[PDB]
């Protein structure tokens, strides 16, 4: 319900695509 | 890719040998339709397990595997699941459904014994495919726990209680039709 | 322990794999994100993150629960 | 050059009234197809089994093979676990149900032969989080009930 | 020309070693815990039980003995970086002092054997061997390489000399770097 909103908020706030990719790589490593 | 093995309980293997010996020697065939088709069986299964696994990944996997077994069972019926004898039942009902203005989807007629057939077909079907180690291992583990739950409830649908009543024991003896066209009349 | 990051073996010998199972594959810290190197997508990362944190949450909570209830039966034992 | 026809229906490896392909040597029955075709409803022109259809569809190129199998496994992205098994039946040939030998090694009370006969001797994520949190709420209430069961036994 | 196939994991091991002895200024920890003699003895003693025919065993033993002799004779000549020749000189000194000659197979580990292996094709193509004998040597070396790749997790760990201890590499002081490189 709200976690979809969390991931969309992160995708919006990062603003870029390479930065969002690096963010997803950090999340995968964890 | 690998050489995979699926730990199936021996009691259901005995039930399968009994199925084939009921359909081979006195060649009694199952009834169409069944009690409640494999759609209803898998729906019961997913209704039981979905309320007890917490994480979202596990339940996504469960839904995906149930749907997948559903469709794979409906497709592989006429190719490798049913025997040479009830092929005539299959083709006659297929011509019926072709006259019925829409194609037959076998998920609406058959029952659990064909699901057991597909469960025993699964291991070498997987071993003959190029799916990797972890993926095929997850798949065989899923089907393992599935037929374990099957073992949990062999009473409801597999054990034929009141066998003397023809409508309750889904095994029906054929008339001269398939006794003839089975072995070549 | 040490690295989860390989070296870049180019020369067009770097072969990719797209696993047929999405929500459980581990394979390395050596992924590549698509819309040996494992090809993975944002949806599987989402699911894996949420699954890990949910199950770790509930496991640590049941551990504290069992510890505290054992504590209460040990204290009332006196 | 015309090949020879195999007199056995490899679906059950038994002879009878059957027909064979124009490029494939092995023959099959009428009703052994999917859909099972009538003894009189013969197809118009040249008919092949799954094998020669596979051959003239693939253009004997592994590139086309992996291409259509890739966009196929991308088609079935909702059942991705079963996609590799799914792609095989649309090109595999039917043959009667024979459980492998690995099963019946438990009972000597059964006999078989070459006859094949037996004798007695997205909103998806929202729904997943729905289920996750409802079950965890269930179990946390039932775990405070666990500790309260311990306390009620302590009321002894 | 001769061609040898090395697994890419061992190629990355060699590139890592080239990175350490060069702009990280690290040397190896000697005497190693697993030396060349120990690796080759374990390999031969594990493989000699594999195939039955006596010819395979004769060829295996001859290859291992020749590899030992050749590493002994080649290490100081061609197998050392420029930073690691002061270490070689100090070992030579502390050996000659104790009236004992230096025997490199009982000191140096598996990374120097890997260096020798990697450089073998040029040394082979510089001699006047047969062609059958070159291909026999290359076959034996490729078999040794796959055996060693099966054990790579046992001889080539990463342990950060700067962090805990007993890694396969050690840091050098500024006196060692001053006398070794800039002298
Ligand atoms: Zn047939
Ligand atoms: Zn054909």
């Amino acid at each position: 319900n709200e976690e979809v909103t969390f991931f969309e908020k992160a995708k919006r706030y990062i603003g870029n695509k390479h930065l969002y990719t690096e963010f997803l790589k950090i999340l995968n490593l964890y | 890719t690998p050489k995979i093995s699926l730990q199936i309980p021996i009691k259901l293997k005995s039930v399968l040998v009994d199925d084939w010996e009921y359909v081979t020697k006195d060649k009694k065939i199952c009834r169409l339709p069944a009690d409640v088709t494999v759609e209803m069986v898998l729906n019961k299964y997913e209704h039981e397990v979905s309320q007890e696994l917490e994480s979202p990944g596990s339940q996504s996997q469960l839904s995906e595997y149930c749907a997948g077994l559903k469709l794979y069972f409906d497709k592989c019926l006429g190719n490798m699941l049913l025997y040479r004898l009830e092929r005539l039942q299959y083709d006659e009902l297929l011509k019926k459904s072709s006259k019925d203005q829409k194609p037959l989807v076998p998920i609406r007629i058959y029952g659990a014994i064909h699901l057991l057939r597909l469960i025993s077909v699964l291991p070498e079907l997987i071993s003959s495919t190029t799916m990797d180690l972890q993926s095929c291992q997850l798949l065989i583990k899923q089907t393992e726990d599935f037929l374990v739950w099957l073992l949990m409830h062999v009473d409801e649908y597999f054990n034929d209680k009141d066998p003397n009543r023809s409508d309750d024991a889904l095994y029906v003896n054929t008339s001269s039709q398939y006794e003839g066209v089975a072995l070549g009349m | 322990k040490v690295w989860k990051k390989q070296r870049l073996i180019n020369k067009k010998n770097q072969l990719y794999y797209e696993p047929l199972q999405k929500i459980g594959y581990q394979n390395n810290g050596n992924i590549q994100i698509i819309p040996k190197i494992t090809q993975i997508d944002e949806n599987s990362i989402k699911y894996d993150f949420f699954d890990k944190i949910y199950k770790s949450k509930m496991v640590q909570k049941r551990k504290l629960f069992q510890f505290q209830e054992s504590l209460i039966d040990k204290l009332v034992s006196n | 050059i015309d090949f020879e026809n195999e007199d056995f229906c490899s679906a059950c490896n038994q002879s009878g009234s059957f027909l064979c392909c124009d490029t494939c040597p092995k023959s099959f029955h009428f009703l052994c197809l999917d859909p099972p075709i009538d003894p009189n409803n013969l197809p118009k022109g040249d008919w092949h089994c799954n094998e020669c259809k596979f051959k003239i569809f693939i253009n004997n190129s592994m590139a086309t093979l992996k291409k259509i199998e890739s966009n196929f496994i991308k088609q079935n992205n909702n059942v991705k676990i079963f996609a590799k098994l799914l792609f095989n039946i649309d090109s595999h040939n039917p043959k009667q149900f024979q459980l492998p030998n690995y099963i019946k090694e438990t009972f000597p009370a059964v006999k078989t032969g070459s006859r094949g006969q037996y004798s007695d001797e997205d909103e998806n994520s929202i729904k997943y989080d729905f289920f996750d949190k409802i079950y965890k709420s269930k179990m946390v209430q039932k775990r405070k009930l666990f500790q309260f069961q311990e306390s009620l036994i302590d009321k002894l």
